[PDB]
């Protein structure tokens, strides 16, 4: 039969399961509903562990219990009473024999020794992935260190010695490859000589790998913490979301210094050159699966400033038309042809997070945060474990590191850019279109003549590697 | 054989523009969602008695991502233009999303709507008499939401159709 | 793409979390902190086919010896992990075979039997040994260092092709 559990008068989580405390979606259970009691109790279950129920709940459980609650729960699901002796266990100690404690030892191994590990498996999991709660209120992280510090027995000694030291690390806080990285690329700028920096200066594929390590690093940094809630949306973003924000406006940045390199090229031969260069570009973004990158791109080629640049359009090569007809597509239906890509190619890649923030967003918007059953108000984990789904997805391709080799000068010269100056947004992309204005008046305005404004040959070196010796 | 109509959302983040979209495609009568499913953003409908299919873009939570607007705005026949009748700053932003779009679309007259949405309870600050003045101004219909009740929100998509129409 | 769901066993300190994390991270962890149960998720290309591995890294220290029928149940291969300078440890891999063929009730479950810490000079544990082992078992035997990345992808990668043509 099965093992009998404390009453649920002194231990709350032997509770029968009822509908009016847990909903099941219809081999182990997926929970649909329940109350916070029933969530923890199948957090750290005695019948099977699930680790991404644990990640799950750790990345969204904000939205219906505070941290210090949650903490005192834990340790009241910790604390499991044993069972008193049987009817065979006092005949014989009162005939003076040892008694078998069967019961006894069979709860220990199957009920308290599991669960306590699970309550300790979350724990665990909580100061390793989840440690800004304890970084935001140091109260906390005293009450688990002392829960921690204080739990006795040898059961669980080395798991509790371990998280003490776990816990001390994360207090006061390198990669290998299959191969060697290739060789950085230089054309008319040469290393060390930052000032003639640019964007027909750099090499065209040491540009898209050094923004591609910027924008990768930018990647990886963003955290599950400023995106639950949908925070980055909220008055507090800039506090809550600071490295989602900054890696925005990178791209922000990017986009805009495309526009500005192309509509501040006056003379048509030459703005021809730059496009021609920036598609170059995308076609290593491409290949480099930095997605991000692309975009960064085909927004900038669909921009009002650039995208009515007819004459400059009919000069570019017709399979630069196709590499970037390649590139819009993929944005095209709602980004279907971008999905199927992402979940079809081998990482480490880029991804872009903008799709990944817009449903986010309508999960949270679109599903209640309670259900209401049997005059009960249940807490709805279904739209809980939706977000933690695509954090999830996030964090996925948030592992694979690029085996590329850094140039401090480049790296530098992109995370200094600042197209818009001093200017406010608006002040600044009306001067762009102007500018398009300018160099291709629109019909039918006669089409001007500009000077040339770059003293150093125009010819791309190409975007296919070299290798010498 | 029916006509598509590709619509576009447009306004300030963080106050509820998202629930414009998610209450029309909604199962109407059942308070849930899931964005990531494969036309959660396209609707089947008859408006005046001839069906059209409304396909939707709303790209709420990417109001950070600013030099991709015209990208996206590019994609639109019709945009709903959203603010929240509890915050000034999103009604005044309502002048410079339509000189994008003019822009974008290369056009003066451009169909679209203005959408007053309520998000919450607390104090509404844009009276509704404000923003039928700046809907008359511009010549486009003006619309007011509930983001909880589903109230006006069909009213806002079909009332842009027919600007479509009527073009 | 194919999701594929891959269980690293084996006794405690012989470097499944280490294998696990390279992997994963391309990362080396030195330190030793005895898991209780980890979940990971790769994508990733194999013989040019895009799958997505689910790989559950569990405890290898006796006090959670009770807890195992969980997961073998839902793995659909097994990485089989001892330590080449480990006598004791090889010598444990026979009951995690033993135990998943019972629980999975199944006497051909995709498996590898891997040799972990080859970087190491102080083998105790010969790969005959352990060759002539996974022979018996019909599987193969790859040597792995989580610290150099020798054979690490290899041990993995051989598991799924396992549980493809299963
Ligand atoms: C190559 C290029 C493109 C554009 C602006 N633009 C144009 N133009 C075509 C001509 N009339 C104006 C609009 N087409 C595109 C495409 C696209 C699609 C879809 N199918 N095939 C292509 C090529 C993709 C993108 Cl992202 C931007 C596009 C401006 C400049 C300066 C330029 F050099
Ligand atoms: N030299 C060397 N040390 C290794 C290697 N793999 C793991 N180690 C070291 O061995 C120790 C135990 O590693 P770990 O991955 O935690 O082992 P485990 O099998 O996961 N242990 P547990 O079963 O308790 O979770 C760590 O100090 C780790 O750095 C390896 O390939 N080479
Ligand atoms: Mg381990
Ligand atoms: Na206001």
């Amino acid at each position: 039969g099965q093992m009998r559990l404390p009453s649920a008068d002194v231990y709350r989580f032997a509770e029968p399961d009822s509908e009016e405390n847990i909903i099941f979606e219809e081999g182990i259970p997926i929970i649909k509903a329940g109350t916070v009691i029933k969530l923890i109790e199948r957090l750290t279950y005695h019948m099977y562990a699930d680790p991404n129920f644990v990640r799950t709940f750790l990345t969204t459980y904000r939205s219906f219990c505070k941290p210090q609650e949650l903490l005192s729960l834990i340790i009241e699901r910790f604390e499991i009473p044993e069972p008193e002796p049987t009817e065979a266990d006092r005949i014989a100690i009162e005939n003076g024999d040892q008694p078998l404690s069967a019961e006894l030892k069979r709860f220990r191994k199957e009920y308290i020794q599991p669960v306590q590990l699970r309550v300790l498996n979350v724990c665990r999991h909580w100061v390793e992935h989840h440690f800004y709660d304890f970084e935001r209120d140091a109260y906390l992280l005293q009450r688990m260190e002392e829960f921690i510090g204080t739990v006795r027995g040898k059961a669980m000694k080395k798991w509790v010695e371990s998280i003490t030291k776990i816990i001390q690390r994360k207090k006061i806080a390198n990669i290998t490859f299959q191969s060697s990285p290739p060789t950085v690329e230089w054309h008319i700028s040469r290393p060390g000589h930052i000032e003639t920096f640019d964007l027909l200066t750099l090499h065209p594929i040491e540009i898209a790998r050094q923004l591609t390590l910027l924008e990768s690093d930018l990647y990886r940094a963003v955290q599950p913490s400023e995106l639950v809630g949908s925070v980055w949306t909220k008055e507090d973003k800039e506090i809550n979301s600071p490295n989602l924000l900054k890696m925005i406006r990178h791209t922000t940045n990017l986009t805009l210094w495309f526009e500005k390199c192309i509509v501040e090229t006056e003379n048509l031969e030459e703005r021809v050159a730059v496009v021609s260069r920036i598609i170059e570009i995308l076609q290593v973004f491409q290949e480099l699966n930095n997605f991000n990158g692309v975009l960064e791109v085909v927004s900038a080629m669909n921009s009002s400033p650039v995208y009515r640049l007819d004459h400059t359009f009919e000069q570019i090569p017709s399979r630069q038309k196709k590499i970037l007809e390649e590139a819009h597509e993929l944005s095209e239906d709602h980004y279907k042809k971008y999905l199927a890509k992402l979940r079809s190619i081998n990482p480490p890649c880029v991804p872009f997070f903008g799709i990944y923030l817009t449903n986010i967003l309508k999960t949270e918007e679109g599903n209640p945060e309670v259900l209401k059953r049997h005059g009960k108000e249940l807490i709805n984990f279904s739209k809980r474990r939706k977000v933690a789904e695509i954090t999830g997805e996030i964090q996925q391709y948030q592992n694979q590191p690029y085996c590329l080799r850094v140039e401090s000068d480049i790296k530098r010269f992109f995370e200094n850019l600042n197209p818009m100056g001093n200017s406010m947004e608006k002040e600044f992309t009306d001067y762009l279109f102007n500018k398009s204005l300018e160099i291709e008046p629109r019909n039918p305005k006669p089409l001007p003549r500009f000077p040339k404004k770059y003293s150093y040959p125009l010819k791309s070196p190409g975007v296919r590697p070299s290798n010498p010796r | 054989g029916m006509t598509e109509y590709k619509l576009v959302v447009v306004g300030a983040g963080g106050v509820g523009k998202s629930a414009l979209t998610i209450q029309l495609i909604q199962n109407h009568f059942v308070d849930e969602y899931d964005p990531t499913i494969e036309d959660s953003y396209r609707k089947q409908v008859v408006i005046d008695g001839e069906t059209c299919l409304l396909d939707i873009l709303d790209t709420a939570g990417q109001e950070e991502y600013s030099a991709m607007r015209d990208q996206y705005m590019r994609t639109g026949e019709g945009f709903l233009c959203v603010f929240a009748i509890n915050n000034t700053k999103s009604f005044e932003d309502i002048h410079q999303y339509r000189e994008q779009i003019k822009r974008v679309k290369d056009s003066d007259d451009v169909p679209m709507v203005l959408v007053g949405n309520k998000c919450d309870l607390a104090a509404r600050t844009v009276e509704s008499r404000q923003a039928q003045d700046l809907a008359r101004s511009y010549g486009i219909p003006y619309i007011e939401t509930s983001a909880k009740t589903r109230q006006g929100v069909e009213d806002a998509f079909y009332t842009l159709v027919r600007e479509i129409r009527q073009h």
